[PDB]
């Protein structure tokens, strides 16, 4: 009745510290379809964060795509925050450039 | 090669929070190229790739009658599903229905669907023979019982075999710029130790398109399946996709490990390995 | 194109 979302957290383009770029977070296998995710900038909400429209796999479970531009440092830490009804408490991904 | 054009439609009932959310998307393969959201200021079918903006627009009034058409049946089924599941009308519920048409690299049917989802499990669903259905339970036998009565099927799979093919076709054509291109894989293998003992030999799989893609390892020659870690396929945002899989690999065994890619923008299938 | 037939009910 219910499915809990993967979660990913990463760069459209290899991430160079200085250069623009796009941070993405990738939720999907989730029903029901309410989620609620937010992109982190050392621990606060990045703010104009876009999103894909909703739509769903072969096996009916949804897919969405968060993403804002971002310009990387070696410092500035990225993340994704994730809420669903299957999440007894918000889940938070980190961005890892290796990943 | 073979393509496909599909619908998909979400409609989320909100008790308490107005009517249901009615969403839709149209693709040809893993291009998005039209979408209507009944909740945007003024819902429209809106265009989501350059070879459909030429559409006249009688095109465009078209695709949004049927669209809104379609969030109103929507609406009532939800309530008589309530009605075919003795269910409250507290709850939030989900019907969901995917249609559309795969073609061969001739153009011609390979075969078509239309298939159904009420919260999220299977609810009826056109068999290939595009003449029957499969009914996942006595509620959804129901609406088969009104949809033969009606002779759906007949109606579904002229449009299959008719305006979906067609239409596709045209499609194609319109945009073979980017419909009829595959970018392959750029493909590298990275390194993260993870002990004195172990490190991590990730394949890495970039900017390619179509979505379908083979990323394994092997060692020595043997496929590594249960012990590869294999995310899923993700969207870059740009068009592309990107995948990686990965394997724990004790310390000086680099080189019995090799990474095997295939997608349908490679000629022939890639090996690497990681190169220090 | 989209399946233009007057919408069947469930």
């Amino acid at each position: 009745i219910q499915r809990t979302p993967k979660i990913q957290v990463y760069s459209r383009h290899p991430a160079e510290n200085g250069k623009s770029n796009f941070l993405n977070c990738y939720v999907s296998g989730f029903h029901p379809s309410d989620i609620e995710v937010d992109l982190l900038k050392n621990g606060e909400r990045i703010e104009k964060v876009e999103h894909s429209d909703l739509s769903f796999s072969k096996d009916w479970s949804f897919y969405l795509l968060y993403y804002t531009e971002f310009t990387p440092t070696e410092k500035d830490e990225y993340a994704c925050r994730v809420n669903h009804v299957t999440l007894s408490q918000p889940k938070i991904v980190k961005w890892d450039r290796d990943m | 090669g073979s393509h496909s054009m599909r619908y998909f439609h979400t409609s989320v009932s909100r008790p308490g929070r107005g009517e249901p959310r009615f969403i839709t998307v149209g693709y040809v393969d893993d291009t998005l190229f039209v979408r209507f959201d009944s909740d945007a200021a003024s819902p429209r079918e809106e265009p989501r790739a350059p070879w459909i903006e030429q559409e006249g627009p009688e095109y465009w009034d078209r695709e949004t009658q049927i669209c809104k058409a379609k969030a109103q049946t929507d609406r009532e089924d939800l309530r008589t599903l309530l009605r075919y599941y003795n269910q409250s009308e507290a709850g939030s519920h989900t019907l969901q229905n995917m249609y559309g048409c795969d073609v061969g690299p001739d153009g011609r049917l390979l075969r078509g669907y239309h298939q159904d989802a009420y919260d999220g499990k299977d609810y009826i669903a056109l068999n290939e023979d595009l003449s029957s259905w499969t009914a996942a339970d006595t509620a959804a036998q129901i609406t088969q019982r009104k949809w033969e009565a009606a002779r759906v099927a007949e109606q579904l799979r002229a449009y299959l075999e008719g305006e979906c093919v067609e239409w596709l076709r045209r499609y194609l054509e319109n945009g073979k710029e980017t419909l009829q291109r595959a970018d392959p894989p750029k493909t590298h293998v990275t390194h993260h130790p993870i002990s004195d003992h172990e490190a991590t030999l990730r394949c890495w799989a970039l900017g390619f398109y179509p979505a379908e893609i083979t990323l394994t390892w092997q060692r020595d020659g043997e496929d590594q399946t249960q012990d590869t870690e294999l995310v899923e396929t993700r969207p870059a945002g740009d068009r592309t996709f990107q995948k990686w899989a990965a394997v724990v690999v004790p310390s000086g065994e680099e080189q019995r490990y090799t990474c095997h890619v295939q997608h349908e923008g490679l000629p022939k299938p890639l090996t690497l390995r990681w190169e220090p | 194109r989209r399946f233009s037939r007057s919408p069947i009910r469930r």
